This record gives structure tokens, C-alpha cells and sequence, in this order.
């Protein structure tokens, strides 16, 4: 799957 | 703060062994901790020997270079061997980056001398990967 | 990527001359593109020599390590020459960062060379504070 | 001397 996802708001 | 090639290398010295304990000994537990379902997390390494898995700085810019962010969520999208070795690199560059933050006022030859007792140590990476 | 010791060397030259130029011959506009209302920003260095500053990476961890992050939060602050050498210190920590991440497979024999270029051009820092 | 905040919470 993902390598990376959004920054924490 | 540390200042002189020997303080600054001591300091980088007792960080390593931290990212390096984490990495090795300590895997399944750091492994545990950078749980891909909480917020954004940083693995530090301290100069006591310590450390810790935790959310970034609140406050921006930093004292010290930050860690790399969010290692968390790329923990199930990769190998566990990929994932070890991404964390390894990002430390590496990590220990470098507060290493020669702290020694910003060297001279060229007192900053050459610096990384050459930082290059004597394997790398995080060549740990991890075997090398 | 970046992957032989004169491919790494080469963009990180490139990166630097940009970083260079921001805080020296731009220094003016790079200053006022900080904006202390805009939301937290940073200043790359890109391997065609141009510097842009910008918000942060949205997805995490990224691909490469990161610029210190909200540099404009500090601008006003701080005296203008202590907060240029602030971001130089940084830029210069960002620049080996990078050079080591794309290093990550050198050998000991090859980052000691890589090092060895980098350490010969004058430091960002050095060059914004004169010394 | 005015002293201005010179750290600010991150953006998110």
C-alpha cells in the first residue's frame, strides 16, 4: 500500500 | 550545548546508540510504538542514551533539526526490512544534520575532523541491512 | 535519484547555489516571501539551481528530508542577520542531509570523499556571516 | 527592546 500519507492536523 | 569536535561527537555518539538500540535490541517494541493509527511520529535519539517515539515539535521552527515525520505511516505499506532501512537512512541523516548544527562555528578542518570520527561507525543503514 | 559520489556531489552543488543565491544575491525578496501571516514555511534548494519557499511536504514521511520547517515564524523575531544565519545553519544541515540520503549505499572510502567535497565550498553559514 | 515571538505552533 501507501508510502506516505497527510501531515496530522 | 555542545561545541568542540569532542563534545559534539560524544554528543552524536550517545544519540546513535539510542537509533541504534531502537532499530536492533529494541525493534519489536520501537516496531509496537510507531503505530501506523496514531498522529504523525519521529524516532529521537537523546544524548542520555535514550529513545523515543513521539509526535513533532509543537512549536516551529525547532532548537534542533527534526527528525523525519510520520515514519508511522509508512510502517504496513513496506516490508519490515524496507521500513527498518528507511527509519536508518532518515536517522543517519538525522544524526548528521544536529551534529553539524552544532558545529556550524568549526573551521573546515575542525568539521573534516568531526566527520571523520563519525564515518569510523557503521551507519544505522549498514546495520540494519547487513552490510 | 542521485547514486554515485559525483552524481550526489553534483546535485547537491546544485541545490547549494540556489540556497546561495536565496540568502545572498535574492536576499531581499527571499526576506519578504518569509511572511510571518503566511502559514509555516521553508526554504528549498532545488537540484536546477532554483530556490523556492514554500509550505511543507503535504504527505509524510517524504521522500526526501525536509527543510526546517516555519522559518517565517522566526523572521521578525530575531535581528535580520541572526535570523539569515539561523536559516544558513539550517540550509547548510538540510544540504549534507540530503546528500547523505541519496548516500546511503556509499562505502566508507566513498562518503569520506563526498564529505571531503562538501566541506571544501564554504559553508552557507559562513558565507552569510562573513566569516 | 520589543521582543516578538520567535516560535509559533505548526501550521496543522
Amino acid at each position: 500500500q501507501k508510502k506516505r500519507r497527510k501531515r496530522s492536523t | 550545548s555542545p561545541r568542540t569536535v569532542e563534545e559534539i561527537f560524544k554528543d552524536y555518539s550517545a544519540r546513535r546508540a539510542a537509533l541504534l538500540r531502537a532499530l536492533t535490541k529494541d525493534v519489536d517494541d520501537f516496531y509496537s510504538q510507531c503505530d501506523p493509527e496514531k498522529e504523525n511520529l519521529c524516532l529521537y535519539g537523546h544524548p542520555n542514551e535514550s529513545w523515543e517515539v513521539n509526535l513533532p515539535a509543537e512549536e516551529v521552527p525547532p532548537e534542533l533539526p527534526e527528525p523525519a515525520l510520520g515514519i508511522n505511516f509508512a510502517r504496513d505499506g513496506m516490508q519490515r526490512k524496507d521500513w527498518l532501512s528507511l527509519v536508518a537512512v532518515h536517522s543517519d541523516c538525522w544524526l548528521l544534520s544536529v551534529s553539524f548544527y552544532f558545529g556550524a562555528r568549526l573551521n573546515r578542518n575542525e568539521r573534516k575532523r568531526l566527520f571523520s570520527l563519525i564515518n569510523d561507525l557503521p551507519t544505522l543503514f549498514d546495520v540494519v541491512t547487513g552490510r
